[PDB]
């Protein structure tokens, strides 16, 4: 598996399999590999959602959530550095 | 990773530039090592479009167009022959059939062979006449530059007859600078072929109107960049290409070393700033602008000590991944507002002791750590010979701190010199406080007297 995954845009597999087995015994139905893939998908979704919340944060023009104003500077700096690179 | 290949490229380039002894081809060096399919094609395209004879004024001059056409047409001929080795004149004919004497001469044109062109020329010079002589003059002038009378003859000739054989029309027009508006390629009108014939047969239609999505950005890692070589334009597009960030950085850095790059390379270094500040430095090697970048980026990336060095317990600069530079570092680090950092910068640069005094003024009366740190900087300056006024001031801070610890005493008093029992002690205190050679605040004496009264 190592060989194959390194040959495919980059240890990690073993780490995922541990969580897979954890979910296997705890939850009926899920086995090693199944729950591992599921957890990988969960990790992708989680980070996508965090990015989405930071997007809710970057004040703009149409909707602005009720938030706190200090990290506005940090999120503005980060989103500007992102925008200076094309990125759509 | 590929960032690291581009990194080693940057470090080597910067070390060479620092030496300033040998002007080697860093463009060739990096491209090669980094490529070692996007990398291969793009770096071969960079070398093969930029390998022309050797700023802005020179670019504006026609000299640039000549070297562009040289590298481009030679690369096109070479790729056509490297495809021809698959058919391996036989490849040219079997290719006229892969799509399905002017055909053989056009094949020689598209394979780069004036020799084969003249061969098929002398072969069919029976009915075509003066085309053989005009081609011979084209092959005698190295840049394929025809006589002006000959080129006017070719213009009027293609206007007269070839206006309605397509190969004859293409040859007569491209050779006599004729049909400049037309030159439409019926035989070759498909992607790569169309683009190749288009160059063989302006800049605004080529950059804006032709576009890259038409020129097939896929093969453009060797092709559209080559057609443009639109330098900063190719660099912008391939910088927008994800898998070509470090590649675009390397090509642009090669060109600029050959003479907003600031924002471009700054964003490109903000990528691997979190692990490879060494790569941040190898990138800074092209960059007072370099001092401003050092100040800002050092702290932004990580600890300033990690990105510049440590004014160690001895005060030597354990160098990170010049006196005025470190002094402006001390000033900007003072102004950074971070006490420890400003103190480090000023100490590396009077500045150490002054920062120590500003810090120890609040932590005298984190208090023990402020006392220890102020006294440590004090012992450093005093032992190394830095002045007596500030040194004794630090001694005073240490004395006051110890006396305050006792108040919260014996050695403090020594250095400063260098109900009936209760009422007796009140009166002893009144006597000491009144006969002491120290003229203290009258309000303390008023309150000692009020305590004495409320004890009375």
């Amino acid at each position: 598996e190592a060989f194959i995954l390194s040959d495919l845009y980059n240890i990690a597999a073993v780490e995922l399999l541990l969580i897979g087995e954890q979910q296997q015994p705890t939850f009926h139905g899920l086995t090693r590999g199944l729950v591992a893939i599921l957890l990988y998908w969960d990790g992708k979704s989680c980070m996508a959602e965090s990015l989405l919340h930071l997007i809710q944060a970057r004040k703009g023009k149409t909707f602005t959530l009720d938030h706190s104003p200090e990290v506005v500077s940090m999120v503005t700096r980060f989103t500007d550095d992102l925008m200076e690179q094309g990125l759509t | 990773n590929v960032e690291m290949a581009y990194a080693r490229q940057m470090y080597m380039y910067n070390e060479k530039v620092v030496s300033g002894h040998l002007q080697p081809s860093l463009v060739d060096l990096c491209t090669e090592a980094a490529e070692r399919k996007n990398v291969s094609d793009l770096w071969v395209m960079v070398k093969q479009m930029t390998d022309v004879p050797l700023t802005l004024k020179s670019r504006c001059s026609g000299q640039m167009q000549m070297a562009f056409v040289r590298q481009a047409l030679n690369y096109l001929e070479q790729s056509y022959k490297n495809y021809t080795l698959i058919s391996v004149y036989n490849l040219v004919r079997s290719f006229l059939n892969i799509r399905l004497v002017w055909a053989l001469i056009y094949y020689c044109m598209r394979c780069g062979d004036l020799m084969a062109a003249q061969q098929v020329v002398n072969r069919a010079q029976h009915q075509l006449g003066d085309f053989k002589n005009c081609f011979q003059e084209y092959i005698h002038n190295k840049d394929r530059r025809l006589s002006p009378t000959t080129e006017n003859k070719l213009r009027l000739h293609y206007r007269r007859a070839v206006r309605a054989d397509p190969y004859k029309r293409a040859v007569y027009c491209i050779i006599g600078r004729c049909d400049v508006s037309d030159n439409h390629s019926e035989v070759a009108d498909k992607t790569e072929d169309y683009l190749w014939l288009k160059l063989s047969q302006f800049q605004k239609q080529l950059f804006e109107d032709y576009g890259e999505s038409h020129f097939a950005v896929n093969q453009q890692p060797y092709l559209y960049f080559q057609v443009l070589f639109q330098f900063e334009a190719a660099i912008a597009f391939l910088f927008r290409l994800e898998r070509t960030r470090c590649h675009a950085v390397h090509v642009a850095l090669a060109l600029f070393e050959l003479k907003n790059f600031i924002r471009l390379l700054m964003l490109y270094t903000r990528k691997f700033e979190p692990t490879d500040p060494r790569e941040a430095l190898q990138y800074f090697y092209f960059l007072s602008m370099f001092l401003r970048c050092v100040s800002e980026l050092v702290i932004e990336s990580r600890e300033f000590d990690m990105l510049l060095g440590k004014l160690e317990k001895d005060g030597s600069r354990k160098p990170g991944a010049t006196k005025t530079i470190i002094n402006k570092v001390a000033s900007v680090a003072e102004n950074k507002g971070l006490f420890e950092e400003a103190a480090k910068l000023y100490d590396l640069a009077d500045k150490v002791l002054e920062l120590t005094n500003k810090l120890l003024s609040p932590v005298v009366s984190n208090r023990e750590r402020l006392k220890n740190m102020a006294l440590a900087i004090a012992e450093r300056y005093k032992s190394q010979g830095v002045e007596k006024s500030i040194n004794s001031t630090f001694y005073l801070l240490l004395d006051l701190i110890t006396f305050f610890d006792e108040y919260h005493i014996d050695l403090s008093f020594d250095v400063i010199e260098r109900d009936s029992v209760l009422r007796s002690q009140a009166r002893a205190l009144i006597t000491f406080a009144g006969m002491i050679p120290y003229r203290m605040s009258g309000d303390t004496n008023a309150r000692l007297v009020q305590m004495e009264v409320l004890m009375n």
